[PDB]
Parts: structure tokens; sequence; C-alpha cells
């Protein structure tokens, strides 16, 4: 259940290479 | 009479007293309801069985609230006792649809043919009625009268006293304009006491004809009665449907669908008045829910149902851009609350018309592509990257993701 609350978190960290 | 139920909702639905002293109270109303509508009682006291036995072993899910959950069970229960399934096929499938219309004497099985083929005309077919109506002249009149108001055809030679000549007649030539739907009210005779009569004419007709379709017409005043003719009926031919009708002249109209049911026949419409429009396709569930909770079974239906990596990925990932607007959500997470003008970030996210791209590219991939990826390439990287929108940058961004976490995952 932390399990995702890891992955599913630590997504925005860089969430940078994203379109302008 | 079972109208009365929703109120017995929106009471159970309002913190009226105890959990458990108001389950009560409401399985008290609804078999009154129930039973009060003319539905067998043997299968009240069933129903309200298998609806204690489900309050004992299923247990409770997340953002279910100790009587929510409860009618989830109800509602899923009457929901099994007037249908079980989803809204019936009543799309034709083979060019022409054949459809027979067997109806006791009194039971509007003319009324129904008229209001049944404007049904099927008004949503874009070229309907075609066939006066079998052998046992009744007067039919014949009512019958090509509203059927000239409606722009519809219908073959009949009076006192050919001979139907099954009429019907190969009738539907032979209706497939001359290649009308698409043959609607054949078969003479109904036996008046009330029918006893095994129409079933005979019928499995010759069938036998005869041969169509696409028979639906036998019930009034829907006939109770729980319906279970015998209905049984009958189903016994002798097993493809075939029922039409409860004058369903809104009566107050012993759920004894009827229950009862119908009951036996095992499909209920495709259900009649509700004298004029033509009066008939929609029944559905089952929207019928429970329209009795039970106007919407209020809506919201728990939101709730419920929203509710080796690149797998979870997706389900994952899934549940939650669902989400859901209300704060039960950290009622999971082991942590009380403080604020609210905070979740405005989430509705603002939601902002953006596309939330991620993630969801888009995980969809343009093959369902084993999801799995082992390693042998994605570049030429195949390009290709879900164009499906789904984004850019090969984007893509690439995903696929290194999903192993830095089979890595990390390794590293634990």
């Amino acid at each position: 259940g932390i399990i995702l609350v890891l992955l599913i978190w630590g997504t925005v960290l860089l969430l940078k290479s994203i379109p302008h | 009479g079972l109208e009365n139920i929703r109120d017995a909702v929106r009471k159970f639905l309002t913190g009226s007293t105890p959990y458990e002293k108001a389950v009560d109270e409401f399985i008290k109303d609804l078999q009154k309801s129930l039973i009060s509508s003319d539905v067998n009682v043997k299968l009240v006291f069933s129903l309200t069985a298998k609806i204690k036995e489900r309050l004992n072993k299923e247990k409770p899910p997340s953002v279910l609230e100790r009587k929510e959950w409860f009618i989830s069970i109800v509602y899923d229960e009457l929901s099994k006792l007037f249908g079980g399934d989803k809204e019936p096929n009543v799309n034709p499938t083979k060019l022409p649809f054949i459809i027979m219309l067997v109806g006791v004497q009194g039971s509007g099985k003319t009324t129904t043919a008229g209001k049944l083929a404007y049904f099927y005309k008004k949503r874009g077919y070229k309907v075609g009625l066939v006066a079998a109506d052998v046992y009744r002249p007067a039919a014949y009149d009512q019958l090509l009268q509203l059927g000239n108001q409606i722009g519809v055809q219908v073959y009949g030679e009076p006192n050919n006293q001979n139907p099954i000549e009429i019907a190969k007649k009738g539907v032979d030539i209706f497939v001359k304009n290649k009308m698409d739907i043959i609607i054949v009210d078969t003479a109904g005779r036996h008046g009330y006491g029918e006893e095994t009569k129409l079933l005979e004419e019928m499995k010759e007709m069938y036998d005869v004809l041969k169509p696409d379709d028979v639906i036998l017409v019930i009034d829907a005043s006939i109770g729980q009665k319906a279970y015998d003719l209905a049984s009958r009926f189903h016994q002798a031919s097993p493809i075939g449907s029922v039409i409860i009708t004058k369903m809104d002249g009566t107050a012993k109209g759920g004894g009827a669908l229950s009862a119908v049911v009951a036996t095992g026949a499909t209920i495709k419409f259900i009649g509700t008045g004298e004029k033509i429009d009066e008939l929609e396709t029944f559905n089952a569930k929207r019928f429970v829910s329209r009795i039970l909770g106007m919407g209020d079974i809506e919201s728990i239906l939101e709730k419920v149902k929203g509710l080796l990596t690149l797998r979870d990925v997706y389900a994952q990932i899934i549940a939650l851009r669902k989400m859901g607007p209300l704060s039960k959500v950290l009622q999971h997470i082991p942590g009380l609350g403080i604020m609210l003008p905070t979740p405005s970030e989430d509705q603002l996210k939601i902002g953006e018309e596309k939330i991620r791209r993630w969801l888009a590219a995980l969809n343009s991939m093959t369902y084993k592509e999801l799995e082992n990826p390693n042998i994605i390439d570049k030429s195949r990287m390009r290709r879900i990257a164009e499906g789904s929108g984004l850019e090969v940058e984007e893509v690439r961004e995903l696929l290194e993701w999903y192993n830095n976490m089979n890595r990390l995952l390794k590293m634990v």
C-alpha cells in the first residue's frame, strides 16, 4: 500500500520533460 | 404502494437513528411496500433473506457508510428481482426482423402493436403491421385507424378466419418495400379463461411462419398471477419476451414484473398509457433506481465503481485519475485532515482538459508491449508516441520510469 505512495509518489520530481 | 419506497430510503439516508435500529424499519417498510405492490410474498421474505445474509458476510468497502453500503445490497437485490442483467437487445438482428404479438384479450394486445411499431418507426426502421387479428373485427377498424395516423402500412383481409395465411401473405409482401421490421399481431382468443389455447395457436404460427421474435403482452393488472400464463409461455416458446402494459393503471405492478421474471421470461418493454408514445424499453436496474432513490443511488454508484510493473501501472494510475469529489479519500490514509480550501488545487489540476499523457501512451500500447517493453525500439517508440499525441520524448521519459522502479524495488 505504501509501495504506490512511493512509486505513484516520486513521479512529479522531474515532471519537467513536458512541452510548453 | 411500491413508490412509497424512495421516502423509506430518504429517511434511512438522513441519519435518522442508530444503524441497526434503522436497518429494520427499512426491512419492515420494504416488505410492506413490496407486498403492498402485489409482489409474491414468498419472494419478499426470500429477498430480505439474501439481504440479511449479505449484511453478514459481505464486508463494507471504503467510502461506504455502514448504511450506504447497505442500500448497495438492497438495490442490487431488488435489482436481481426485477431484472438481473442489462437492458435486452430490443435491436433487431437479421433483416427483415419479424415480431409476433400474442396478447390475451383485454391485454391491449393491439394498442401495444401500434405503440410498438411506432416505437420502431420513430427510431428509424421501416415497420410493417400485419393484421392477423382474426378473433376481433373491431380490432381491424381501430388498428388501421391508429395505423394511418402514424404512417404505417397494415396488411389485412377481414373474415379470412385463417390468420396463418394472412401472416405468410402479409409478411412475404412486407419484404417488398424491404421493410426492416414486421409486427405480426396474431389473434388472441379465449378472453381471460385462456388455459393453454393461445400457446397452441402459437407453436403453430411459429412453425408455419417461423419469425425472428415472439412477444406476449401482459396487463400489469394481473399481479403475481401473470406467473402462470407467463410460465406456460416461456415453456412453449423459450425464445420470446413479455411486454407488460397498463403499468400505470394499477398498484399491483411489481407483482407482474417480479412475477414474470420469476419464471425466466424477459421483459423488453412496459406500457405506461393509452397514448402511442406510452411505451418504453425496460431497464431493470434503472427501474430499481428510479424507485429506490432518484440519484441517491447514483452517488453510491460513483463511489463503489471507480474505486512485473507496467501492469499495476495502468490499473493503479487509472484508479487515481478517476478520484471523486469528496474528503473521505483521506479516510483510507491514517491521517486526520485539517483544511479544505486546499483540494481546489485538485479541481485546477483537472482544469487542463488533458490531465496526464501517461494514461494516453499506456493506452496506445499493446497489452503485451505493456509487459516487456525492453523490446521497444525507436520505430516502436515514435509509433506509440504519435498514436498517443505525445512526443518520442514524453514516451522515453515514461519507459525510463518503469525500469527505474524495476531497479528500485529490486533494491529492496
